[PDB]
């Protein structure tokens, strides 16, 4: 009956806006609700959702916080939830994928492969999450970010680089509130919604470069997305709900040790790339 | 951070973390005006948030790396996170919250103490810890470290190391006063043996001779 | 006409959204206040929750100071 | 450093302790003017907002140690805080009042002589405290 | 600096000094542009309205501990 | 009585450049409305333009957001 009764009164909000708008005047929730049919989702996330669906009713011109409504609910209703591309994890094939990718670089390959053997076998007690996280050091010039396309492939994944190497703040690696004129979502969640699953690879560029101004240092929620135990207690300002960060893989290039922070030094392992030899840059330059 | 841990479940109480040092800038514990959302930007508050009871025992990681001279120094803003007869109402002179900490018991962790500022140290005592010699790294390394690193690898029970190669691997692949390269060289010896089960499983166990040490 | 026709329709439809708000529809007021009295809590500090709250209580939405009022 | 305590009990005023070690900016002895972003008083200021009253005991602990690299000189602008004859309007940079500290009890504390500049080392006067025989160290090991 | 004041009570002029030791703003001397926030007009500006008259005396004193090459 | 007085004012106006800005109406509106056709702009932005005419096409003229959409 109050259903019914309901119905009544949202059927009179439609009539009266149609008349206003010249045209539906709220063609904005009937698109809205139809998104929120879609795969997923949690249920404190749509409950958190629901509340600014039935707040731009009482006013459509405007205001820099009413729109903020609109535009958050379009890029709340485009995160992939629940749709995981066929992994695969096998040491006779990644490494084939990596030996006909690249030239040489033997020892590099063979310690990646036994980082990939024990994401494997680990899949019961700590599936990395005492396993410590890849990082891969040299100068410019040799092949690192190819490495990470030819990881990526190699899992059916996408590959989406995501670049700090200029930051000012750790509140930019996490969003900020969507109620203010800022309304920017994570780098990490729009790099979220450009991959078609929920499982990519998603490699970091020069994480040796940090911050010294707008007070303090990104070392403080970077470690809240590179640690496993963590990831899936994420927490953005733009969204507000905890997003799940367990399953993607990570790999991290940077040039130097020497100036990486500490809690992060504490979570990785290294694999310092050599530099090529002549021959090397001749087989090189003559296949790729 | 394991002794602080060690006395924190000793007494069935709760232990959290806040680590310090790493300021560039000077006072971040500090408590300047509102880039924040709220009366306190500096560490104490949230860590009063993520532990849920009145009494934790809290860490303080480097209190001595507070050295940057930039734009203000961090050594200069720190006197009353601590010592309490101030502490029953904790200030930051410039943005503070009047709240009490006098229920709290406060531990510190420091390298070098010759840069602490003089009216912290002398409300401080101090304990001094010295470095391990090599058969108290060969006893640390087979009772506590190799088996968590064989565990966290998913073999626990088809690899096994002798003392020979213990004390091998410590002469011969380390130099620290410390446990901490250890740990990584053991981690390594075991997801070599992960490689070497993935690609053709064996039966049983292997120990891993002396010899065996630069072959993986 | 047309003018008057705009602020009846208009009020109207404000009313009818109130009406088919029950509790002060979602009510976030009333949740602060009974997340305030249910927990603690001392008395300056009991003084300070209640002027931020009638801080929120007089302005609703459209400055980014209400927002930090409800964060702070 | 505690004789300074002691002599603020023993009179019935208030104590309050700067510590002068290390520290390399003029911008802490007075403000900044209050057109910057931070912008808040000196030191001093501080100090007489703690106490509540105009005659305090000010102690500023190793007044040797004050530094002048790059970073900047603070023994200049002391000069003017320890004017016994011109600080009764002392001006920082975020109040632009004249405020007077003639009435306040500076008690001053160093290891050496040699290192203070001369021009700030003329404003004040000084007292030796000798150090410690054998005898005297039993006593106080006793009785205190 | 005891000349100054005994020079100004001696012609009757007004009197205000100016501390210049240690001073390394250049926008001490002269002020910011009014399109900031808080700005204001520098030392000697002030200094010639709370004197009030268009002929004081000003003490600039200690002038050879101007310091420099900080921001200028 | 003076301030509906003012409304009065500018309501005749509207009328007066209702009957003299456009045949039928304001007709640099409609110019927008070729012209935002014309020249090559992508789809997407082309969605977007539309929807900020035709928004802006119910506004009252001499307002603080109908500049701000005009020019934009
Ligand atoms: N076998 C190889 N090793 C290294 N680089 C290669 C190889 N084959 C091709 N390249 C090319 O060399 C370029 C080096 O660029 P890049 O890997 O971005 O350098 P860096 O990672 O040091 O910034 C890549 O664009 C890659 O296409």
């Amino acid at each position: 009956d109050t259903n019914q009764r309901e119905y009544y009164l949202r059927e009179q909000m439609k009539a009266i806006q149609k008349e206003l708008g010249g045209e539906d005047g709220l063609s904005d929730l009937e698109a809205l609700r139809k998104k929120i049919e879609e795969v997923g989702m949690p249920e404190a996330v749509k409950t958190k959702a629901l509340k600014e669906l039935d707040r731009l009713e009482r006013m459509q011109q405007g205001s820099p916080e009413a729109t903020v409504a609109r535009t958050y609910l379009d890029w709340l209703t485009e995160v992939p939830w629940s749709k995981a591309d066929p992994e695969v994890l096998d040491i006779n094939h990644t490494r084939q994928v990596l030996d006909e990718d690249h030239y040489g670089l033997k020892d590099v390959k063979e310690r990646i492969l036994e980082y990939l053997a024990v994401r494997q076998l680990t899949q019961g007690l700590d599936v990395r999450n005492k396993a410590p996280i890849l990082v891969l050091v040299g100068p410019p010039g040799v092949g690192k970010t190819s490495l990470g396309r030819s990881i990526a492939r190699s899992m059916n994944r996408k590959f989406h680089r995501i670049s700090l190497g200029g930051v000012r703040d750790e509140a930019e690696i996490r969003g900020h509130r969507r109620t203010y004129i800022g309304a920017m979502p994570g780098k990490l969640i729009h790099a979220m919604k450009q991959v078609g699953v929920i499982n990519p690879v998603i490699l970091l560029d020069e994480i040796d470069k940090m911050s010294s101004d707008w007070r303090g240092d990104p070392a403080s929620a970077m470690l809240e997305v590179l640690d496993p135990e963590q990831n899936n207690t994420f927490t953005d300002h733009y969204l507000d709900v905890p997003y799940d960060l367990s399953k993607v893989f990570f790999i991290t290039t940077a040039n130097t040790l020497q100036t990486i922070p500490r809690p992060l030094l504490d979570r990785m392992e290294v694999i310092e790339i050599p530099g090529y030899t002549n021959m090397e840059k001749q087989a090189i330059a003559r296949q790729y | 951070t394991s002794l602080g841990r060690s006395i924190a479940r000793s007494m069935n109480r709760k232990f959290h973390r806040i680590s310090l040092g790493g300021v560039r800038d000077e006072a971040e514990i500090r408590g300047h005006r509102r880039t924040y959302i709220g009366a306190m930007p500096g560490k104490l508050i949230h860590a009063m948030k993520q532990v849920g009871v009145i009494n934790p025992v809290i860490l303080l990681d480097e209190i001595d790396k507070m050295s940057s001279d930039w734009r203000g120094d961090p050594a200069s803003a720190m006197l009353e996170v601590l010592d309490p007869e101030q502490n029953n109402t904790f200030t930051d002179h410039y943005l503070d919250v009047p709240y009490d900490l006098s229920k709290v018991f406060f531990i510190t962790t420091a390298n070098t103490l010759q840069t602490i500022p003089r009216p912290l140290l002398d409300r401080m005592e101090v304990i001094e810890i010295p470095g391990y010699t090599n058969m108290e790294k060969q006893a640390i390394a087979r009772q506590y470290l190799w088996p968590k690193q064989v565990r966290e690898s998913g073999m626990e029970g088809r690899i096994e190391v002798t003392d020979a190669a213990i004390l091998r691997v410590i002469s011969e692949y380390t130099r620290e006063a410390g446990v901490r390269g250890l740990e990584r060289e053991l981690g390594k010896i075991a997801r070599k043996g992960a490689k070497f089960w993935l690609e053709g499983a064996w039966e049983g166990l292997r120990t891993i001779d002396a010899s065996d040490i630069p072959t993986y």
